RNA sequence: CUCUUAAGGUAGCCAAAUGCCUCGUCAUCUAAUUAGUGACGCGCAUGAAUGGAUUAACGAGAUUCCCACUGUCCCUAUCUA
RNA sequence: GCAGUCAAGCGUUCAUAGCGACAUUGCUUUUUGAUUCUUCGAUGUCGGCUCUUCCUAUCAUACCGAAGCAGAAUUCGGUAAGCGUUGGAUUGUUCACCCACUAAUAGGGAACGUGAGCUGGGUUUAGACCGUCGUGAGACAGGUUAGUUUUACCCUACUGAU
């Protein structure tokens, strides 16, 4: 899981499994990302792996800028719609699931992340913090 | 109005770029992880070559499907992209196949560059075993 | 400049062994010459041709058995396929020569451009005949020793054979990969006609930034799909495209200067297959390598018409 | 020139519900396709009222993909007779 | 299929840090074959889903040892079966093949585990089409499409309860 990640994240509720088509939040030219796998996910029989906020996934672009699609690229989940619990008691959820295309080191490919970004995603990667306007 | 940051000297543009052209030429590789020499089998009677799991493809020398079987040989050429693998002449006797390959590898950030690199395909002598057992008198159908 | 293989002499004597040996070896020297030519022009652009022994042997056999050739090239691009070393190769017996080249599929050229093409076809003194299979001509008719019918494929050269005799001698196809292992025709029995297989000639320009996806490359078997896409895009403007197809494609959604006017074919193939309903496996996206084949095999037929000017760089000869 | 007692697969069509080899070859769709489609054809063993090719409309016919939708599934839980 | 036995040579003159000759001894039933011994007054016939247990011939994890082991990464071997050993595209598939994550995606057995547990895609009746064969009825271990999956309330076993 620690592929360029800064620290260790708490267990956010697993919002979106494989096959989930989340939006694309940065100006990379992509528009949606089709999650095929999650980095650092445990293997149980029939349990298909799920990605929470701030997770690094392997995904595929399904729409926009044909230089980008038909290849597997790492993404980082910056918004989810499953309500998760922060340890200071608040439950919260966004209105859409949205990720950001990055390299395997964690450095982004775009230049600006439109829309809010969860604190648990912005803290774990110093490059997603540098490119996000609204945090939570 | 920048500097290379690897060697330091040349001012490069604002078109979207990286360190200098000699620096990406000598330091940065996008063609790593390939063997520049490769062996392939053959038969002198039926003139049939193969990838070692699979059936013979029934092509001849200086063909088009030689590009297909050499791409289907496991190199790094499949994932690094591909364009213009056109054939280069070799002496028929010298028993070599020379293919130039041009991949468009991705740099440190978003900048796609051209590449010229070469791999030699040397052919060894075989006898097509599945043909040798056909002459051998085992059970009939 | 140097594009043909050359067989000097027969010498009539004996010894088929060395008659095969001198022809094989001779053929190989031409391959070495072509590789030297290849280092020269940058490193990448290679002329389209073939370099096997047998299908060139099948021309080496028939050139002197006919001792005159006639040509079948398409009228939509006739400047490029006049190979330099073939009218020069009907020269080497010092007999009746000067092949009298013919250009076919010439129905597609009107009166305002057949005469403009005849200006080029006369002024630089090149042999020329106009036929929909010296200035006082409009087009020859189907009314108007061995004849060598020479042509690279899909020019309708087997549809020419079904328009002078009515015999149906060789089999034409849609893909250009059929004509091989020649078939002579006996008609008007004092005269003979021989056949030539499909031989593309080496032309030293426009090979990878090409325009040769009109008669050469397999349209059903391609793996670049954006070159011919933009090639179909930049000519045949948007109004004629929507006139033929009826589909609404664009009113310049992206306003930046990457496209402007005369739209490129990354919003054309998606706009064609969003109407033809061709979708991918996993998301609803109009697949451009599925739309590109039905665009290319509709353009190279003659429906989406385009002809280049006589070889001077002009603005626009066709007017839809 | 012929060889069997007649003729020697014509126009078309195709790994087709007909192709053994065979998961045929090339391209394409997919991150990945023994599937699907297009193309090729010496086709074990296609073919012209033992009817061939193409076809709008129609089908509780067979097949592939997409959009929408969902407990089919991740991953089960609860309620009613 | 695996284990040892002498190991020509190769591995930079380095017979063994590993691999490879000729021939050679031998094992396990987890497979190809050979008989016909058991069932012909029927032991429900492939695969998948589900679930339990066992073996070691160890893929990962634990601890060691040895290398052309400087570190890093590898290789090989010893104890070791405690604990794990996946998500998908195509195919009925076992098998295979890619994609991807992972510490790792090891090999097997229990009537080739398991149909009064399920499913019925395949095979394997009757309908029909093609191709080849046959004069013909018809054949094909060839292709294709449709095609009823029954009973526990008894004894034991197990799970709980008097
Ligand atoms: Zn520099
Ligand atoms: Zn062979």
């Amino acid at each position: 899981s620690g592929n360029g990640a800064q620290g260790t994240k708490f267990r956010i509720s697993l919002g979106l499994p494989v096959g989930a088509i989340m939006n694309c939040a940065d100006n990379s030219g992509a528009r949606n990302l089709y999650i095929i796998a999650v980095k650092g996910s445990g293997s149980r029989l029939n349990r298909l792996p799920a990605a929470s906020l701030g997770d690094m996934v392997m995904a595929t672009v399904k729409k926009g800028k044909p230089e980008l699609r038909k290849k597997v690229m790492p993404a980082i989940v910056v918004r989810q719609a499953k309500s998760w619990r922060r340890r200071d008691g608040v439950f919260l959820y966004f209105e859409d699931n949205a990720g950001v295309i990055a390299n395997p080191k964690g450095e982004m490919k775009g230049s600006a992340i439109t829309g809010p970004v969860g604190k648990e995603c912005a803290d774990l990667w110093p490059r997603v913090a540098s490119n996000s306007g609204v945090v939570v | 109005t920048l500097l290379c940051c690897n060697c330091g000297t040349p001012i490069d543009g604002s078109t979207g770029l990286v360190m200098c052209y000699d620096c990406i030429k000598l330091t940065v590789d996008i063609t790593q992880g390939i063997p520049r020499e490769a062996n392939i089998s053959f038969c002198r009677n039926c003139e049939r070559f193969l990838q070692p799991p699979g059936q013979w493809i029934r092509a001849e020398l200086e063909s088009r499907e030689l590009l297909a079987i050499c791409l289907r040989r496991l190199k790094g050429l499949t994932k690094v992209r591909l364009v213009d693998a056109s054939f280069i002449w070799t002496e028929p006797h010298s028993r070599r196949i020379r293919i130039k390959l041009t991949v468009q590898g991705e740099a440190m950030t978003n900048t796609i560059i051209q590449q010229t690199f070469e791999v030699e395909y040397i052919v060894i002598a075989m006898q097509c075993p599945d043909c040798a057992r056909s002459y051998t008198t085992n059970t009939w159908r | 400049d140097l594009i043909v293989p050359r067989r000097p002499e027969w010498n009539e004597g004996m010894s088929k062994f060395q008659l095969d040996r001198q022809e094989k070896e001779a053929f190989l020297e031409w391959r070495r010459k072509l590789a030297h030519l290849q280092e020269s022009n940058e490193d990448l652009l290679l002329t389209p041709f073939e370099r096997n022994i047998e299908v060139w042997k099948q021309l080496w056999r028939v050139v002197e058995r006919s001792d005159l050739v006639v040509q079948i090239v398409d009228a939509r691009n006739p400047l490029l396929f006049r190979s330099v070393d073939l009218e020069r190769y009907v020269k080497e017996s010092d007999d009746r020569k000067a092949n009298l080249l013919l250009v076919n599929k010439a129905d597609l050229l009107t009166k305002k451009q057949r005469i403009a093409w005849a200006k080029y076809f006369i002024s630089k003194n090149i042999s020329f005949t106009f036929y929909s299979a010296v200035m006082e001509k409009v087009k020859i008719l189907s009314i108007d020793i061995n004849i060598g019918l020479v042509g690279y494929p899909n020019v309708g050269k087997s549809s020419t054979i079904n328009s002078l005799v009515g015999a149906k001698k060789v089999s034409v196809s849609s893909t250009p990969g059929k004509t091989k292992h020649f078939q002579t025709i006996k008609l008007s029995d004092s005269v003979m006609l021989c056949d030539c297989p499909g031989l593309v000639f080496p032309n030293f320009a426009y090979n990878k930034g090409e325009l040769v996806c009109n008669g050469v490359l397999p349209i059903d078997q391609l793996r670049d799909y954006i070159g011919p896409a933009g090639l179909v895009a930049e000519r045949i403007p948007k109004y004629y495209i929507e006139a033929i197809y009826g589909i609404h494609i664009q009113t310049k959604s992206r306003d930046e200067g990457g496209n402007g006017d005369i739209p490129t074919a990354q919003e054309l193939l998606v706009a064609y297959a969003r109407a033809r309903g061709y979708m991918t496996q996993g998301y609803g996206s109009a697949d451009e390598p599925r739309a590109s084949r039905y665009i290319l095999k509709d353009y190279v037929n003659g429906k989406l018409l385009y002809v280049n000017p006589p070889p001077h760089l002009e603005d626009d000869t066709p007017y839809t």
